[PDB]
RNA sequence: UAGGAUAGGGGCCUACCAUGGUGGUGACGGGUGACGGAGAAUUAGGGUUCGAUUCCGGAGAGGGAGCCUGAGAAACGGCUACCACAUCCAAGGAAGGCAGCAGGCGCGCAAAUUACCCAAUCCUGACACGGGGAGGUAGUGACAAUAAAUAACAAUACCGGGCGCAUUAGUGUCUGGUAAUUGGAAUGAGUACAAUCUAAAUCCCUUAACGAGGAUCCAUUGGAGGGCAAGUCUGGUGCCAGCAGCCGCGGUAAUUCCAGCUCCAAUAGCGUAUAUUUAAGUUGUUGCAGUUAAAAAGCUCGUAGUUGGACCUUGGGCCGG
């Protein structure tokens, strides 16, 4: 038939502070915030949604029966997701640890502190701006976009996209008015 | 002393229960219809008309004129008082404009340091209360 | 339903509603017969086979259990495995022996039961077998979350007012036992279609 | 793939393709790369395209549906190739003949089309003489 | 009414008094509740006295403590008969976290938890064993 | 009582203090840019910290 | 019990006949933005609340009744009648129902274009082939939500806080920033050949030529007594003016006002109101309290209702895996 429109739910979650302003959470929310190179804590919030979400399911299956139909079958699912994505390192494959886990992990997986670890930037300030300024990516089509996500498997094929420059042709703009100007002008 | 644990005797419990709620403020304004004895309907904000500017003493150890407004809503007979907050103001509102006024966030009843002012103004002559305090924005002539 | 079916072979891009083109120029024929007709009531083991140039297709169940072709041979085509819906029974030898799709074929077999399968040819409607509904055949069940699975039968139990399950040992798991309607036998000892594996 | 000039090939790439018997054509997905390049062109397509299947018209076949994603560099359409021009009309729909060449986008008014059908039934007889009628009845 | 909660009750304060037992009337619910004991341990020993040509049944129990720790930390009634409270196998609320037992009344008869989960057959709750 | 009061009173305490507009000053960076300001100043050489974290003081 | 009716049983109605039916397990009556459901919000859970909504089933189509045709309508973009409304006229008569779609008025706190197409979703027709404001199409749209621009990085300059050095003076090095200075880079906020795409167009898509010196291509709304993150600032007001859900402040050196500065803090989003969920075990199933705080009926009998002991073909023994 004709379709319906889109729900969406909740993308994150901001009820997490009991008390709006605690200054031994905002301490520790920045220090992430500054360290892994987010702007907002409106970043930190939707990331924080996916651990608790994930966890969640894992909950259910180990505190029921071992050998349970469920347990067994799911647990298959559980463990490859984590691992795909390089969220959960091989031999934490306990499921000890997916029930634990860390909000550290998503943020290491993603693109942008991969820049700043393979050398380039000096400043993770600078690998926001990076993926923006068009350069490094997995095959050919840009990204810049920080939130990737890269699966570990993507990593390896992280060199410089086919444009802007130290990916080859074209410098951008400022370069492209200065040389004008140098060679006609004089400057 | 101890409730009833009991296959049948769940009734009791759920008979109970309903009395109860009437006690708590949020269920009574439904179940009473203390709402409708409220003078909004039940809407977000409400207009009237302006009658008068009153200028109404403050309650208690407290000493200052607070300087309100009567309004009659438009939808209804009902007669209220609701506060001009913020210097000026007064001159602000007028007589005979349209003000739209909403709650103190006392959810209805008087605020307690102002005498019978169950509600605030929000704007005056549609153009933003806030903005003409502050010299943001000017009222429009008529 | 015929569109959906159709629908599915077509799928790469933008088609669809073009497929009224198709059934009118009589390029897709359903069980060697015309039918343009999207409301047509169609279940487990109906042929496909169009003229000429064409293939031939048997009907088939995925994991919610829903219609998708899968190729069949042309041997296979000209006949059709068909339930016994309804019956109108005995005396001087007129039933009806509706099918799914609502064909009817008449006339005594040494037997004749609701619940039972008859084995068809495809254009002329005369009967090839008939297949007798009885412990140990083999089942594919036709609805619930159960569908795409096959399975042979434990035993009948029959009791008052209607008989009210009839089990199936086998399942990708353990036993499930299903209402007489959900059943549709597919296989007998005497003859047997069943060489597929399955749904789920 | 796609011949080169000095700026990029732009990759004429085909893939998911089925040849089917009843609509009696050929239907694929064109995922063109456009390495540091824009747009390919609707017409730059159907010129290569053209000589790799041996269909050899522009005419006949139709290219559409670009879309495409963020990060550049690649655009996804669909094309076909079809068996003639004649049999090709039949199955596509109207909005590919249109832009093709093959047809002609008819535009309508809704008030004048609908209406008219109305007064064609209230008038019995020739109806002439009421005009005159009407003259003389004032 | 149905004893059964009386005895989980008076075991726990004969604890904080150090005494070797109490001593009780015992019906048929409450045989079972000291034969669950004996299986975890909590008795290594249990008796019932006079249950031939008297007007009720008895135990004296021989119960663990008089030791160093208490074995039954707590044991505590939850819901007698005469009530619907329901759980199934996979409902399970709980207390303790795993240390302790949920006393469940099952299908076939009185078992600990695991064995009925196992089994995948669900009950009623008579206690909760810490 | 009184609930009769003069209207004469209001908005005195605006028209007693002079009006004086916003100054140009050197502006921060701001919306996302802003942001990232922050949490370099409280932990690397910090600002005060007396009690909990101060800014704007003066004579303490 | 009988009959007529209708597709059919049928108090369905109607004759005769009997005098019943139903209720504390809350019937009967009243109220309800009381459609029902799948579902939604919010709750760990348990629950609570909600259900106008592109679906599913029914009802109605200005209010009411009655009926034709036909497979089927007790139809309403059919009729027929009355009532209520409004419309037109050469005033005798006549036509008609936007709780369909645009549009307009009124109402109100409150909700958009008198554009276009049958190409897809799907249907209907004598019919591949037509038609369908169903539906799609574009506009408007911070109900909501998603992706994430507004600048980054080096150098350099003081200022540090490091560190190796610091012996011995020092500052010095990775750099945190306070630097409207600087330096070359780079990108899209913008702009625009080309062609793409949509029914046809616009957009998405791109991509030649273009597009940043921070004041510009410049983010905002709230807050800084407590609750509540962040001043005992500066100037002014002085129980005045305001602030203040609540507790409170203002009677002249007010961290609570009013401006400025500075700071905090969410950030293309944030305030405010009403309803609602949590908190709230303030609804106590999970999971309450009643000596004295809100709370055992004066007492007993005692029902509907709940609840209720034990023996009870159950217990034991053997092997197999």
């Amino acid at each position: 038939m004709p379709r319906a429109p889109r729900t969406y739910s909740k993308t994150y979650s901001t009820k997490k502070p009991r008390r709006p302003y605690e200054k031994e959470r905002l301490d520790a929310e920045l220090k992430l915030v500054g360290e892994y190179g987010l702007r907002c804590k409106r970043e930190l919030w939707r990331v924080q949604y996916a651990l608790s979400r994930i966890r969640n399911n894992a909950r259910h299956l180990l505190t029921l029966d071992e050998k349970n139909p469920r347990r067994i079958f799911e647990g298959e699912a559980l463990l490859r997701r984590m691992n795909r994505y390089g969220l959960l390192a091989d031999g934490q494959n306990k499921l000890d640890y997916v029930l634990a886990l860390t909000v550290e992990n998503f943020l290491a997986r993603r693109l942008q502190t991969l820049v700043f670890k393979a050398g380039m930037a000096k400043s993770i300030h600078h690998a926001r701006v990076l993926i923006r300024q068009r350069h490094i990516r997995v095959g050919r089509q840009i990204v810049n976009i920080p939130s990737f996500m890269v699966r570990v498997e993507s990593e390896k094929h992280i060199d410089f996209s086919l444009t802007s420059p130290f990916g080859g042709g074209p410098p951008g703009r400022v370069k492209r008015k200065n040389q004008k100007k140098a060679s006609g002008g004089g400057g | 002393m101890g409730k009833t644990r009991g296959m049948g005797a769940g009734r009791k419990l759920k008979t109970h229960r309903r009395n109860q709620r009437w006690a708590d403020k949020a269920y009574k304004k439904s179940h009473l219809g203390n709402e409708w004895k409220k003078p909004f309907a039940g809407s977000s904000h409400a207009k009237g008309i302006v009658l008068e500017k009153i200028g109404i003493e403050a309650k208690q150890p407290n000493s200052a004129i607070r300087k309100c407004a009567r309004v009659q809503l438009v939808k209804n007979g009902k007669k209220i008082a609701a506060f001009v907050p913020n210097d000026g103001c007064l001159n602000f509102i007028e007589e005979n404009d349209e003000v739209l006024i909403a709650g103190f966030g006392r959810k209805g009843h008087a605020v307690g340091d102002i005498p019978g002012v169950r509600f605030k103004v929000v704007k005056v002559s549609g153009v933003s209360l806030l903005a003409l305090f502050k010299e943001k924005k000017e009222k429009p002539r008529s | 339903p015929l569109i959906l079916i159709i629908r599915n072979r077509l799928k790469y891009a933008l088609t669809y509603r073009e497929v009224i083109s198709i059934l009118m120029q009589r390029h897709v024929l359903v069980d060697g017969k015309v039918r343009t007709d999207k409301t047509y009531p169609a279940g487990f083991m109906d042929v496909i086979s169009i003229p000429k140039t064409g293939e031939n297709y048997r009907l088939l169940y995925d994991t919610k259990g829903r219609f998708r072709l899968q190729s069949v041979k042309d041997e296979d085509a000209k006949f059709k495995l068909c339930k016994v819906r309804s019956v109108q029974f005995g005396q001087k030898g007129i039933p009806y022996l509706n099918t799914y799709d609502g064909r009817t074929i008449r006339y005594p077999d040494p037997i004749i039961k609701a619940n039972d399968t008859i084995k068809i040819d495809l254009e002329t409607n005369k009967i090839v077998d008939f297949i007798k509904f009885d412990v140990g055949n083999v089942v594919m069940v036709t609805g619930g979350r159960n569908t795409g699975r096959v399975g042979v039968i434990k035993n009948r139990e029959k009791h008052k007012g209607s008989f009210e399950t009839i089990h199936v040992e086998d399942a990708l798991g353990h036993q499930f036992a299903t209402r007489l309607g959900n059943v549709f036998t597919i296989g007998k000892g005497n003859k047997p279609w069943v060489s597929l594996p399955k749904g789920k | 793939m796609a011949d080169t000039k000095t700026a990029p090939a732009v990759t004429l790439r085909t893939r998911k393709f089925m040849t089917n018997r009843l609509l009696s054509r050929k239907q694929f997905v064109l995922e063109v790369l456009h390495p540091g390049r824009a747009n390919v062109s609707k017409a730059d397509l159907k010129e290569k395209l053209a000589k790799l299947y041996e269909v050899k018209d522009s005419n006949c076949i139709f290219v559409f549906k670009f879309r495409t994603h963020f990060g550049g560099g690649k655009s996804t359409g669909f094309g076909l190739i079809y068996d003639n021009l004649d049999a090709a009309k039949k199955y596509e729909p109207k909005y590919r003949l249109i832009r093709n060449g093959l047809a002609t986008k008819v535009e309508k008014s809704r008030k004048q089309m609908k209406e008219r059908k109305n007064r064609a039934k209230k008038i019995r007889g020739v109806k002439k003489t009421k005009a005159g009628d009407a003259g003389k009845k004032k | 009414m149905v004893r059964v909660s009386v005895l989980n009750d008076a075991l726990k304060t004969m604890y904080n008094a150090e005494k070797r037992g109490k001593r009780q009337v015992l019906i048929r619910p409450s045989s079972k509740v000291i034969i669950k004991f004996l299986i975890v341990m909590q008795k290594h020993g249990y008796i019932g006295e006079f249950e031939f040509v008297d007007d009720h049944r008895s135990g004296k129990i021989v119960v663990e403590l008089n030791g160093r720790l208490n074995k039954c930390g707590v044991i505590s009634p939850r819901f007698d008969v005469g009530v619907k409270e329901i759980e199934s196998w996979t409902a399970r609320l709980l207390p303790s976290r795993q240390f302790g037992y949920i006393v469940l009344t099952t299908s076939a008869g009185i078992m600990d938890h695991e064995e009925a989960r196992r089994k995948n057959v669900g009950g009623k709750v008579l206690g909760f064993f810490y | 009582g009184k609930v009769h009061g003069s209207l004469a009173r209001a908005g005195k305490v605006r028209g007693q203090t002079p009006k004086v507009a916003k100054q140009d000053k050197k502006k921060k960076p701001r919306g996302r840019a802003h942001k990232r300001m922050q949490y370099n100043r409280r932990f690397v050489t910090a600002v005060v910290g007396f009690g909990k974290k101060r800014g704007p003081n003066s004579s303490e």
